[PDB]
């Protein structure tokens, strides 16, 4: 879950720019 | 996205795996979450600031390039009202 929890913040991360 | 901003994405999960705990990554990862779906920026400062305190003020530097335009002002008011950028 904690790599699930890593992939959610990455993609948060990009999702904030777009 | 940019080179760069590629760079900066890998290096900031990169850091999130050497230096947070699994509490503070779902911890991290909930509010983020948040934030994204909607949710202030006020209530994203407030959060992050439970979450580390005074501690992680590089994870808090990084964030800075990631915070959408209309919010940045207020992210920087809070890393200066803060202190992050004062050592001592």
């Amino acid at each position: 879950d904690e790599q699930e929890a890593l992939n959610s913040i990455m993609n948060d991360l990009v999702a904030l720019q777009m | 996205l940019s080179a760069s901003a590629t760079e900066l994405l890998q290096d900031y999960m990169l850091t999130l795996r050497t230096k947070l705990s699994s509490q503070e990554i779902q911890q991290f990862a909930a509010l983020l979450h948040e934030y994204r779906n909607g949710a202030s920026i006020h209530e994203f400062c407030i959060n992050l600031r439970q979450l580390y305190g005074d501690s992680r003020k590089f994870l808090l530097l990084g964030l800075r390039p990631f915070i959408p335009e209309k919010d940045s002002q207020h992210f920087e008011n809070f890393l200066e009202t803060i202190g992050v950028k004062d050592l001592e």
